């Protein structure tokens, strides 16, 4: 596996 | 609040630091699915009353943060310091400073504590974790 | 002070901390720090409530900070909120604006005081000077 | 864009001859004025103190502007500054304002980038806000 | 040099989406005396998580083991970073040679001012005073 | 019109 | 020993 992650924002 | 109000009179707070640090993310989080956590604090004072009249509370956290529906996504462990000394008449006792780590010493602490979860948490680009306002008896 | 904190008794009774927040701040760093340092805080408390209509209520406590050489090196104005909840017996009349005002000066302050404490150690170190550790609250 | 390989060209001198030392909180000023139900803009402005003629240092400071919008609901404005050390070799000339300016735009910069994202992800979670985490500059 | 001409067809290509920190341990074991000097020891190791038939994207991680001493460790950290990247491609996938390239050279450079930030962060909370990385 | 918030949260 | 560290400054 690549460990790709992704990270949540509320943002735009 | 009794037994420890005669030190709290006299005790005077110095500084906090960060003793140790220790954390990992293992998977991803699944805020969709249920994220929790696991919090357990263990309290501590190191003091040598006759020799110094200062003492250090100690607060060592476990943190687990876990998607339900029961995985672990990361898990931390530290511990923070608090410094105090006082001026005294009769040195504190064994029960005195217990008494005092566990109301002065545990809520002057906490707010590190949760600033520490919430940066750590951000830092590992995991969901950010606040920590609840604990409340204290007045 | 205990004349304050019996006029808020109640409220301590009913009401418990929901949350805490940054409401506004303002600081910047004038002059090095050299010989030992000194501060000066004074705070402000106020709340609002409307308990004809809700059971929550929100104390504020504005702070101005100063920090000098012992003989102005860095000024902070800042303020935070911090929401309760309380709960009434059924019959209970509503709280007045005397004990509102009383529990904002005394246990209002009590639970925001280590945030604030926490908050001041994080800017003074930001801003490069030895972090500040505010004294306990007598 | 792409302008910025210019100003590395044009740095690169100072670039080889530079060392950092320390970075600071300036000054800031922040406030929440209304729910959060987002959006927001952040502007930079870069500048550099010098004087090659007195010292072989200068301060690299990027000034911060941050609105906060439901799609203002918070701003912020702050500075950060980091202290750069040079040392020039038996014949060469000082820095230019050009090769301050170019790795002011540049170095510097992009060392203050992280304290920046790290600042405002701390604030608006002070402020109560969803926490901004700004994206990775390239 | 060298290797900034074997990674530059994947640089040209690739863009940075993130940076996290995987994990830290780290501790002071013996309080600083006020103000008397501290010296630093950093050790990096970059590593490339790469499988380009399956996926057009990478990390690079870089582990790190931080030295704090007097001028008998005063503190110690032991932590990684990643940073993930994505590239857009008749051209050929990036080779081991360009990945690992691209990784100790434009890799470490994005990371670094990341890694400046934690160390400064994690040594103040340690109620050291906080230490600014070099320039790399 | 009592000004409060309520802080959004991912966890249970 | 008790485990006290020291800043150079002091607030006191
Ligand atoms: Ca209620
Ligand atoms: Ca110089
Ligand atoms: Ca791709």
């Amino acid at each position: 596996e690549v460990p790709t992650w992704h990270r949540l924002s509320s943002y735009r | 609040q009794r037994v420890g109000a005669r030190l709290a009179a006299r005790a005077q707070i110095r500084d906090i630091r960060l003793l140790r640090t220790q954390a990992a993310v293992h998977r991803a989080p699944k805020p969709a699915q249920g994220l929790t956590y696991d919090l357990e604090f263990e309290p501590a004072v190191d003091a040598d009353p006759a020799t110094i009249s200062a003492f250090v509370v100690r607060i060592s956290c476990h943190l687990r943060i876990q998607n339900q529906a029961t995985q672990d996504v990361a898990t931390a462990d530290f511990e923070f310091a608090a410094l105090f000394d006082y001026h005294l008449e009769d040195d504190p006792t064994e029960e005195e400073l217990t008494a005092y780590a566990a109301t002065t010493g545990r809520f002057a602490l906490y707010p590190y504590i949760r600033e520490y979860v919430y940066d750590l948490t951000g830092r590992l680009a995991l969901p950010p974790l606040t920590l609840e306002i604990l409340s204290r008896p007045m």
